[PDB]
RNA sequence: CGCAAGACGGACCAGAGCGAAAGCAUUUGCCAAGAAUGUUUUCAUUAAUCAAGAACGAAAGUCGGAGGUUCGAAGACGAUCAGAUACCGUCGUAGUUCCGACCAUAAACGAUGCCGACUGGCGAUGCGGCGGCGUUAUUCCCAUGACCCGCCGGGCAGCUUCCGGGAAACCAAAGUCUUUGGGUUCCGGGGGGAGUAUGGUUGCAAAGCUGAAACUUAAAGGAAUUGACGGAAGGGCACCACC
């Protein structure tokens, strides 16, 4: 048997999916045709493969994103996340409290509040 | 062969001093004290051919013709002391040692404290086989 | 010196062992009280589940 | 070894030589 | 260590920690001190690390006593660094 | 040339060590040049410990331990695939196998 | 011996334990029946039953195997005495490990009694439960000074006791347990046993204080 | 179950300790010795390395006594094999052990003289001292011990890197070297003949120390690289391999 695609097969259905993604359904004897009409495949035995990895790697991609393939419809959804995310308007704020020995790290730096104390358990980690 | 004048729940108990070498292997049975002693039987008896004598097979088939030896007179528990060689040997039980233990428990038997008794040496004497050890 | 028949079944196939490869590791039940188990060596082509025949279910074979 | 046993063959025949020597004076 | 550490004049809390050989000027590490025992009032002074049962001229057995490094006291009070 | 930095034994800022001899070959190496081995395991079998623990007299009855100390000659340990022969810079691990 | 069956011609016999212990029987033995002269309670003197301590208090540790000798029978019954304690071998050789210090020691004493024992001890240096250091290891002048009160508590214990108080403390193990607190000043020693006790020397026989001990 | 004998001190036991090196492990006592550490003690150049000379020196071996458990050169057999005077097995003499005299060698190795100066980082580890929050033990104490966090000496080592060096493996010394000189002792000069011959000397002996030449030869050698091979290891494969 065998059936491990060559790395002709694993790229024609990388580019075809970046180029052609809402050509590319999720059934096979559809795609099989899509992608006779895209490209240029000089057989039917390699068109087949092709045609049948492209319909793996769409079942694949209706799920998270694969590292390989960068298509535009799911690029946004990341450039959102960053932009923005749904957290907080507030910054994480300026208003949080400490313990010694940075009271003097400020007190030779100059600062006056909004602080806390708590002098730690009296000997190093065990 | 009678026995002590009681067999309905107790269990008349026994010892029974596995010693298990490479070469071969002895399943003795002796009364609670040590001294006086029931049937005895070992691997070399039960097998004709004397690359046998140590093997699981020969463990098996000497344990249960002690048990039912033992079972034909009182004794119903045994006691176990396990043996190796020792005394400046092996120190590790042969391939008879778990064998022949499981053989009697699967055979009748109840099984009481086990031990482990081999003779350990605080720094002995000098070991057989010369500076350069027995090469192969 | 005399032991009745025991029958098992066959519950897990564990790998081909032998010089050759020829015999098979097997894990079986044992058919009146299937809290039992041992590991046994058989010759033919087990597959799964089927009722193998033990003369002596006492031993239990380690290796090849 | 081949050192040691020519050192050792070398001794035996000094010795044989020595006593042979000296024997006759 | 950073390439350029001026040796002219060094740490006053770093010159402490270095053997008393090793820093730029000798000094020791003992001192004389004045002892006061309890009970009988005399201010004998002694040095620290004594490797001597001393004695107060009086009603004492004993003062200080020897170790492998700086003198035990038994119960003398004030024991002041005399700094000259 | 020279093959380890402490020669494949352990003693430094000494003259000698007492030997000891091997278990299977009877060699004489020094003690701190062997191969040591502590085992400890059980007096029954794990396929047998199910049986055993059926037909004690006895209601609880944890089965005692077997504690063995062993030392291996070189070529003995080598030839019972205790350790094996390892790359050039591999050779310098000294923390023991995952377990 | 193979004289017609050889044991059709044995009697059975029982074993009782001295009355510090609860669980009184301690079993069964057999002797050849009294014959032309070899009468058989000769042959029943001078056994030694190892019996494990759990089989006689029902309700203490497994270890600390004890010793019986037989000194006279009496219709069937065949009456013990103590003889030494030991200890099984895998808790033994179980306490020993890497990275310790085990001391050991050892004294010879008398009861009031002519009983002469010979006792071992041992313990072993603790790891402070807050350590990091891997190694809990002690000095020579520390270890010396352990083994001086080891033996000093171990021989005040059996000086002025007869042999039955001295096996009443031996049952709980007192004497360990006492070490393993007068020790702690020097070096914490987390473990503490009376690993063996040998009798040396015993006095006449005194058949009234044996009954002593199983009235 | 008990008696006797001789040797051996396991597990703890470590990239730990001590000693000038060889070497050194059951408890307790006696005898002298020592490094490191602490010091606002004392003398004031007394030092470093060393021909001559001198003490110790594993195992084997020699001589005279005592002893003789295990192991065992030589030896007698049984196997294995073409043969087996060997590897393996049973037995066994000298020996192995102690006392008194000899012997002076070893891959006696870190294959690396000793003394002194300077040049990176890090953690641990054995000894001593100093500082410090807790925890713990005894009399509730303080003193002291076990632990935890640092610092200072000198010790056995380890990791790390383009300090630098080297033919390289590699080395914090095997560095500070054509930018060559801190002090001093032993010792090498292609390979063999050869640590042989001979003379001297020491030894009861076995042997040690000192030690040539004739002649013969174009290489012998060191570190590293790529293959080929292995009765070396880990994965995998083929009815011209097996089952
Ligand atoms: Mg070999
Ligand atoms: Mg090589
Ligand atoms: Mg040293
Ligand atoms: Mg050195
Ligand atoms: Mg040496
Ligand atoms: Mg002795
Ligand atoms: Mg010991
Ligand atoms: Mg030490
Ligand atoms: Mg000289
Ligand atoms: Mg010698
Ligand atoms: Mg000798
Ligand atoms: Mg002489
Ligand atoms: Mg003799
Ligand atoms: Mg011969
Ligand atoms: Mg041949
Ligand atoms: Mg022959
Ligand atoms: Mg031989
Ligand atoms: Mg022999
Ligand atoms: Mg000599
Ligand atoms: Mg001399
Ligand atoms: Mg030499
Ligand atoms: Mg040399
Ligand atoms: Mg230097
Ligand atoms: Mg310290
Ligand atoms: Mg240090
Ligand atoms: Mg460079
Ligand atoms: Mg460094
Ligand atoms: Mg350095
Ligand atoms: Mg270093
Ligand atoms: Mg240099
Ligand atoms: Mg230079
Ligand atoms: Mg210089
Ligand atoms: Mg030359
Ligand atoms: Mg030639
Ligand atoms: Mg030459
Ligand atoms: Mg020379
Ligand atoms: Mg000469
Ligand atoms: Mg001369
Ligand atoms: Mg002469
Ligand atoms: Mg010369
Ligand atoms: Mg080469
Ligand atoms: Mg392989
Ligand atoms: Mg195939
Ligand atoms: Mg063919
Ligand atoms: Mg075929």
């Amino acid at each position: 048997m065998g059936r491990v695609r060559t790395k002709t097969v694993k790229k024609a259905a990388r580019v075809i999916i970046e180029k052609y993604y809402t050509r590319l359904g999720n059934d096979f004897h559809t795609n099989k045709r899509v992608c006779e009409e895209i490209a240029i495949i000089p057989s039917k035995k390699l068109r087949n493969k092709i045609a049948g990895y492209v319909t793996h790697l769409m079942k694949r991609i209706q799920r998270g994103p694969v590292r390989g393939i960068s298509i535009k419809l799911q690029e946004e959804e990341r450039e959102r996340r960053d932009n923005y995310v749904p957290e907080v308007s507030a910054l994480d704020q300026e208003i949080i409290e400490v313990d010694p020995d940075t009271k003097e790290m400020l007190k030779l730096l100059d600062f006056g509040s909004l602080s806390n104390l708590q002098v730690t358990q009296p000997t190093v980690g065990m | 062969s009678l026995g002590p004048q009681v067999a309905e729940g107790e269990n008349v108990f026994g010892v029974c001093h596995i010693f298990a070498s490479f070469n071969d292997t002895f399943v003795h049975v002796t009364d609670l004290s040590g001294k006086e002693t029931i049937c005895r039987v070992t691997g070399g008896m039960k097998v004709k051919a004397d690359r046998d004598e140590s093997s699981p097979y020969a463990a098996m088939l000497a344990a249960q013709d002690v048990a039912q030896r033992c079972k034909e007179l009182g004794i119903t528990a045994l006691h176990i002391k396990l043996r190796a060689t020792g005394g400046n040997r092996t120190k590790t039980p042969g391939p008879g040692a778990q064998s022949a233990l499981r053989a009697l428990a699967r055979s009748g038997m109840k099984i009481g404290r086990i031990e482990d008794v081999t003779p350990i040496p605080s720094d002995s004497t000098r070991r057989k086989g010369g500076r350069r050890g027995r090469r192969l | 010196r005399v032991q009745p028949i025991k029958l098992a079944r066959v519950t897990k196939v564990l790998g081909r062992t032998g010089s050759q490869g020829q015999c098979t590791q097997v894990r079986v039940e044992f058919m009146d009280d299937t809290s039992r188990s041992i590991i046994r060596n058989v010759k033919g082509p087990v597959r799964e589940g089927d009722v193998l025949t033990l003369l002596e279910s006492e031993r239990e074979a380690r290796r090849l | 070894m081949r050192a040691k046993w020519r050192k050792k063959r070398m001794r035996r025949l000094k010795r044989k030589r020595r006593k042979m020597r000296q024997r006759s004076k | 260590m950073p390439l350029a550490k001026d040796l002219l004049h060094p740490s006053p809390e770093e010159e402490k920690r270095k053997h008393k050989k090793k820093r730029l000027v000798q000094s020791p590490n003992s001192y004389f001190m004045d002892v006061k025992c309890p009970g009988c009032y005399k201010i004998t002074t002694v040095f620290s690390h004594a490797q001597t049962v001393v004695l107060c001229v009086g009603c004492s057995t004993v003062l200080c006593q020897p170790t492998g490094g700086k003198a035990r006291l038994t119960e003398g009070c004030s024991f002041r660094r005399k700094q000259h | 040339t020279k093959k380890r930095r402490n020669n494949g034994r352990a003693k430094k800022g000494r003259g000698h060590v007492q030997p000891i001899r091997c278990t299977n070959c009877a060699c004489c190496v020094p003690k701190d040049k062997a191969i040591k081995k502590f085992v400890i395991r059980n007096i029954v079998e794990a396929a047998a410990v199910r049986d055993i623990s059926e037909v004690s007299v006895f209601d609880a009855y944890v089965l005692p331990k077997l504690y063995v100390k062993l030392h291996y000659c070189v070529s003995c340990a080598i030839h019972s695939k205790v350790v094996r022969n390892r790359s050039r810079e591999a050779r310098k691990d000294r923390t023991p196998p995952p377990r | 011996k193979k004289v017609v069956d050889p044991f059709s011609k044995k009697d059975w016999y029982d074993v009782k334990a001295p009355a510090m212990f609860n669980i009184r029987n301690i079993g069964k033995t057999l002797v050849t029946r009294t014959q032309g002269t070899k009468i058989a309670s000769d042959g029943l003197k001078g056994r030694v039953f190892e019996v494990s301590l759990a089989d006689l208090q029902n309700d203490e540790v497994a270890f600390r195997k004890f010793k019986l000798i037989t000194e006279d029978v009496q219709g069937k019954n065949c009456l013990t005495n103590f003889h030494g304690m030991d200890l099984t071998r895998d808790k033994m050789c179980s306490m020993v490990k890497k990275w310790q210090t085990m001391i050991e020691a050892h004294v010879d004493v008398k009861t009031t009694d002519g009983y002469l024992l010979h006792l071992f001890c041992v313990g072993f240096t603790k790891k402070c439960n807050n350590q990091i250091r891997k190694t809990s290891y002690a000095q020579h002048q520390q270890v010396r000074q352990i083994r001086k009160k080891m033996m000093e508590i171990m021989t005040r214990e059996v000086q002025t006791n007869d042999l039955k108080e001295v096996v009443n403390k031996l049952i709980p193990d007192s004497i360990g347990k006492d070490i393993e607190k007068a020790c702690q000043s020097i070096y914490p020693l987390h473990d503490v046993f009376v690993r063996k006790v040998k009798m040396l020397k015993k006095p006449k026989f005194e058949l009234g204080k044996l009954m002593e001990l199983h009235g």
